[PDB]
RNA sequence: GGUGGGGUAACGGCCCACCAAGCCGAAGAUCGGUACGGGCCGUGAGAGCGGGAGCCCGGAGAUGGACACUGAGACACGGGUCC
RNA sequence: GAGUGGUGGCCACUAUUAUUGGGCCUAAAGCGGCCGUAGCCGGGCCCGUAAGUCCCUGGCGAAAUCCCACGGCUCAACCGUGGG
């Protein structure tokens, strides 16, 4: 059965990309990939983005750029605390600040830089480099 | 002789096999079946720390009181019943809880002799 | 210990207020059972000894101590083995100098000299309270030593009080009570050595033990445990500290 | 568990046998005149060992790390190793030759004092050189450079005389 | 097979389980724990042993090769069992006579066992009544009693 | 009353002296919380209590479980099934050492 | 897929995405509920009902109007009997269950040799063990309602 | 496990008299094997894997097995009794 | 190089124990097939809670051992004063 949205969208990212496709469409819908899809558009990862809205669940409509090398979700959701980012870097980024680590915390979902500015940890759910 | 430092079983019911000697500060001594007589007896022992107990082995008199405060000290004649063992009450074994008569009237024991060296009974009503 | 008490110790496990190197020898001295504890005291020898150094000998330290040298609190002392702790007096007379025993700010004893004027009085915190036979009141302090009050001024004296004293002769000259604004120095813990005054004191359940907070002369904000708290004044200390 | 027990303070090869090693080695030993292999791999590791504290603390932040990082440098041009003015990063750039130029036998041969290498060694322990008025006879010390000037025959020596023979063919060249 | 399992947050006991089942297929793991070589080591985990000699031998080479190889049966002092041992270099069987007491160790071939185109021996002799056995066969030295 | 957890005492009163509302008993220690999963014996009651342990080579957690038995009086009489809060004290059996002060939610 | 059979089947019904009642729809939430309650007291099971309301009344779903008591929730034909007192007792599709279970079990007593029915017979038991475990844990059933064949 | 006692420096099935049927267990009880525990030590880029004689802190023993006197403290390595 | 070889043990080599990080058509390896109890993994939105989780701060985790600077033995090994 179904058993994770996350992972599917980014997962039908990476396969959507390295074929030259120019959109896609996300069929279910949360919140958690909302918040996924503004940090990736803040850093120039996506083009625009829309929700639409069917009976179900809703569905969401992105462009692509072709600037994505891979994206993939953390499974398990790690917890991290506020001085450990480097190793976790180090495991899944190919250098010193390629990319970015999307990380939940008590307030927001954020990348990993903002993070380590405010000084607070959270939980690891996906990277995009 | 009389050991009172662990049982050898766990509460699982698997045994413990024991892994030292017996120590001098686990030691329990030999019951004083304090009873009734026409002359009191009693014995000192020396206890750890240096410490003293007395030990009351023959009973003859008893302090009784009432519920006005006030004491009377006067002599036992027999234990009509014991609830801490079966067969106290007719070898006229005095403990904490018994039940003696006396010379005015039945008395609930409330002190401990073989601890104390004096017996202690508060009145029956 | 197998079958008593200790009489002997290591200098590795030695406690670790003392000023001493733990690898020149063997052994150290087992202070005698005395006024403060382990932790805030240290046998007066390594006082003659190795802080001061009139001595370069154990031996010839016991001559000076058997002369009778050495006051604490006023007092002749001969016993090497005597400990010497938080908030005591060390007077040499002969050669007319004070010292008070303080903690360092990173926890260990030292001497600061003082004035002869402030060498006659010695503060002490109230540890305990109680009654005792004819319907008296007896005082418990910090160091261990206790005194007698009449029924009358029971409501003088409450724990954490302190109570300056004036030595040898031991008789009350002054109470500082334990309230906001009060003059603190702390002598354990994290935040030993910083002195301030009261803010705040805060409780809770089941014999957890009370905290307080210390503001001190920059305008910073620190936390301690309430028996970590020495008072020392009303809004200036009332004596000599570094 | 285990007491302590103390541990050399050099490494050895991994491999024993790997030509283009042993030719760059033996170009070192006969330059510098070295007595063994054990010798030239003290000094590899005390290389190895400042470039090992640079890599860790260019990765870190906090209070304790800017210390250490000030202490480092502080230490490196004490030595004589770097300029007055050199950053961290200059830390990743020294070679085993900056090294072994610090050995008071090199030193000894640099100023002026013995014409070879090995007649310096020899100054050295036979104890005919003093630094800052003390005898040293460890021709592997390391000079500090606020020391080098004040570097000479010993005032108790034959040499610290200008008419002595050996000493004339020493001025000779 | 689909994806390697447990990965779940709250599955570390059965993943723990699961490598440890799986260890004891590990050959090397399960002699060391259940101290399988302890228990038929005529040597006892000692390094070296001392035997007397009670009789000498000839081996030959296993095939291609050809030749007969020098050996003697060796009675164990700690317990009592008999071995056999390597008699190594050119002509050193001649210093070995019957009832003569010697110090053996092991041969040094694969996983601690024989050797070369002798199998069945795993021990060499190293010393003959306490003299060593190199020096005997190069020179520098005589074997004392005669 | 108050015996220092400040909350609410039992309604009515009882006769034990082994219960620290009414009786001579003392409380001085640990507080814990959990559930009742047997009442069998007399006064007697088992509480389990769940927590995660963290496993480092694994980095992952596994569920456990702590079993106490405590002292259950009989002005508070706790059954199968509820959230009680228990209590440190001196021994009172062979493995009972804590005893019943609260039901926070009856079943 | 299928519980048991793991085929892939995709057949069902589309339905469009709106919140309003369509405008040429003409009836009352009054009129509804009281052809409702009339085919429900013909005898017609819940999901027929539907179908009739649709087929002949033009009335797509009751889905489509707020319940005039509660306005926090839609209307659905499950509620609208239970306003009246005609909900079933025992959920529609348990009963539907079990009444195939009973039927297959007098075959099997003529029939003990067909082994290939009897395995349907014990598909069709797991569903019903699956149901009541859902139905229990909801409060839709009491703690000791047992499902027993020789019942 | 409960109630009533004894005993102990002290709480306690530690031990008795009476009343019940509880207590532990596939999340491994019970039984068998091997071992004194830790601070630490060896090795490895790390994650890990292996060891725990020597220095410090705790435990236990004095040919094997049982038991007492004196004392603040011992059932006592250079004190006592039996096999 | 005042050392240099032999035998036995542990780590590395080894991603030949694999969380990071391995394999199972033909090479070792998918139960002959299916149903299901504990366990693990579980769809979208709104409100509450604060157990996990994150940040700040009090009390602890002896000394020796480990790393860094400075100081004393000729430098070092070793030892002392401070910071971790
Ligand atoms: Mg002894
Ligand atoms: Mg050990
Ligand atoms: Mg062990
Ligand atoms: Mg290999
Ligand atoms: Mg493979
Ligand atoms: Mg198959
Ligand atoms: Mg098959
Ligand atoms: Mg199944
Ligand atoms: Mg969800
Ligand atoms: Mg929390
Ligand atoms: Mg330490
Ligand atoms: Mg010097
Ligand atoms: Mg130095
Ligand atoms: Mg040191
Ligand atoms: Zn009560």
């Amino acid at each position: 059965t179904l058993l994770d949205p996350l992972a599917n969208a980014l997962s039908h990212i990476t396969n959507s990309e390295r074929v030259g496709k120019r959109e896609v469409y996300i069929k279910p819908a949360s919140k958690l990939i909302g918040e996924v899809l503004r940090v990736m558009q803040k850093y120039g990862y996506i083009g625009e983005f829309e929700f639409i809205d069917d009976g179900r669940a809703g569905v969401y409509r992105v462009q692509l750029l072709g600037k994505i090398n891979k994206a993939g979700a953390i499974k398990p959701r790690f917890p991290v605390k506020a001085r450990d980012y480097e190793r976790w870097e180090k495991r899944f980024l190919p250098a010193f600040e390629f990319g970015i680590l999307i990380v939940s915390t008590s307030q927001g979902v954020m990348s990993h830089k903002e993070a380590r500015e405010k000084g607070i940890g959270g939980r690891l759910i996906a990277y995009v480099y | 002789a009389i050991w009172q430092g662990r049982s050898l079983r766990k509460p699982s019911g698997g045994r413990i096999v024991l892994a030292r000697k017996k120590r001098k500060r686990e030691l329990g001594r030999e019951p004083s079946n304090t009873r009734v007589a026409e002359q009191d007896k009693r014995k000192i022992i020396r206890t750890y720390g240096g410490n003293k107990k007395v030990r009351l082995t023959a009973a003859a008199y008893a302090n009784v009181f009432d519920k006005s405060g006030k004491g009377r000290k006067v002599r036992i004649i027999r234990v009509i019943e014991n609830p801490a063992n079966r067969q106290f009450a007719r070898r006229n074994i005095i403990t904490k809880g018994a039940i003696i008569e006396t010379e005015i009237g039945k008395a609930k024991v409330t002190s401990r002799p073989g601890q104390d060296g004096v017996v202690n009974a508060i009145l029956l009503e | 210990a197998r079958k008593g008490p200790k009489r002997h110790l290591k200098r590795l496990a030695a406690p670790t207020s003392w000023y001493i190197e733990r690898k020149a020898y063997k052994w150290a001295v087992r202070p005698r059972p005395g006024p403060h504890n382990m932790r805030t005291s240290i046998p007066l020898l390594y006082i003659v000894r190795d802080y001061l150094g009139y001595a370069k000998t154990a031996r010839e330290a016991r001559k000076i101590l058997n002369e009778g040298k050495f006051l604490v609190d006023g007092r002749v002392r001969k016993d090497y083995k005597f400990p010497v702790g938080i908030m005591d007096v060390v007077s040499i007379p002969e050669t007319g100098e004070h010292y008070r025993v303080l903690p360092n700010r990173i926890g260990k004893l030292i001497l600061h000299p003082i004035s002869e004027e402030e060498a006659n009085i010695k503060p002490l915190r109230i540890r305990n309270k109680r009654m005792v036979k004819g319907a008296k009141i007896q005082l418990n302090f910090h160091d261990g030593t206790n005194h007698l009050i009449p029924l009358s001024e029971k409501d003088n004296y409450f724990t954490s009080y302190t109570v300056l004293m004036k030595v040898p002769e031991r008789e009350i000259l002054e109470v500082l009570p334990f309230e906001k604004g009060a003059y603190v120095f702390v002598t354990q813990g994290k935040n030993v050595a910083r002195k301030g005054r009261i803010v705040e004191i805060k409780k809770f359940p089941m014999g957890w033990p009370d905290v307080v907070t210390i503001e001190d002369e920059e305008g910073e904000l620190f936390d301690t445990l309430k028996e970590y708290a020495f008072v020392v004044g009303r809004d200036k200390p009332r004596i000599s500290l570094p | 568990g285990d007491p302590k027990r103390q541990r050399k303070k050099y490494e050895t090869p991994p491999h024993p046998w790997i030509k283009e090693r042993l030719d760059r080695e033996r170009v070192l030993m006969d330059k510098y005149e070295l007595k063994n292999k054990k010798e030239l791999w003290k000094h590899e590791t005390q290389l190895k060992n400042f470039r090992r504290r640079a890599r860790r603390l260019l990765a870190a932040r906090g209070k304790q790390a800017e210390i250490e990082r000030e202490q480092l440098l502080a230490r490196l041009k004490r030595l004589g190793l770097l300029p007055e003015d050199a950053v961290l990063d200059d830390v990743l750039s020294l070679t085993i030759e900056d090294i072994l130029e610090r050995r008071l036998q090199t030193i000894v041969y640099k100023k002026g004092l013995a014409r070879t290498m090995r007649q310096a060694r020899q100054l050295i322990v036979h104890g005919h050189i003093e630094v800052n008025g003390q005898i040293i006879r460890s021709p592997s010390y390391l000079v500090l450079k606020e020391e080098e000037d004040t570097i000479t025959y010993a005032r108790t020596s034959p040499f610290a005389n200008p008419q002595h023979p050996e000493r004339m063919m020493i001025e000779k060249a | 097979p689909g994806k390697k399992a447990p990965n779940g947050e709250f599955a570390g006991r059965k993943l723990k389980l699961k490598r440890k089942k799986f260890r004891w297929s590990d050959i090397r793991y399960k002699r060391r724990v259940l101290r399988l070589k302890e228990k038929s080591d005529p040597l006892e985990g000692a390094p070296q042993a001392r035997g007397i000699v009670l009789e000498k031998i000839a081996v030959e080479a296993k095939q291609p090769n050809s030749g007969m190889r020098k050996a003697v049966r060796v009675q164990l002092i700690k317990n009592g069992k008999v071995v056999t041992a390597f008699c190594p270099g050119d002509g050193a069987i001649k210093f070995i006579d019957e009832h003569d007491e010697v110090i053996i160790e092991g041969i040094g071939g694969p996983k601690g066992g024989s050797m070369g185109d002798i199998p069945g021996i795993r021990y060499k002799v190293v010393k003959v009544n306490r003299v060593s056995l190199k020096e005997l066969v190069k020179g520098r030295k005589e074997k004392p009693r005669r | 009353r108050d015996i220092g957890l400040r909350i609410q005492p039992p309604a009515e009163k009882c006769d034990d002296p082994k219960c620290p509302w009414h009786g001579h008993l003392k409380i001085h220690g640990r507080v814990f919380e959990g559930i009742v999963v047997s009442d069998k014996p007399r006064k007697t009651v088992t509480v389990e209590r769940q927590y995660y342990h963290y496993l480092k080579k694994y980095e992952r957690y596994e569920l456990r479980r702590s079993r106490i038995h405590a002292h259950n009086p009989p002005c508070i009489n706790a059954k199968v099934g509820d959230r009680v809060l228990i209590a440190e004290t001196r021994p009172l059996s062979k493995t009972k050492h804590f005893v019943v002060v609260a039901v926070l939610e009856r079943a | 897929a299928r519980m048991h059979a793991r085929k892939r089947g995709k057949s069902g019904s589309k339905r469009p995405p709106r919140t309003a009642p369509p405008i040429w729809l003409e009836y009352t939430v009054e009129d509804i509920e009281n052809l409702v309650v009339k085919l429900r007291k013909e005898g017609y099971s819940t999901a027929m009902i539907g179908t009739i309301l649709r087929d002949q009344y033009g009335i797509p779903t009751v889905k489509l109007f707020r319940d005039p008591d509660n306005p926090n929730r839609k209307l659905t034909i499950t509620r609208i009997l239970e306003k009246h007192g005609l909900a079933p007792e025992i959920p529609e599709d348990l009963m539907f269950l079990i009444k195939r279970a009973v039927n297959l079990r007098k075959h099997l007593e003529q029939h003990p040799k067909d082994l290939h029915s009897m395995r349907g017979l014990q598909l069709i038991e797991s569903k019903i063990r699956r149901l009541v475990k859902y139905y229990k844990r909801k409060g839709k059933l009491p703690k000791d309602w047992r499902y027993d064949p020789e019942q």
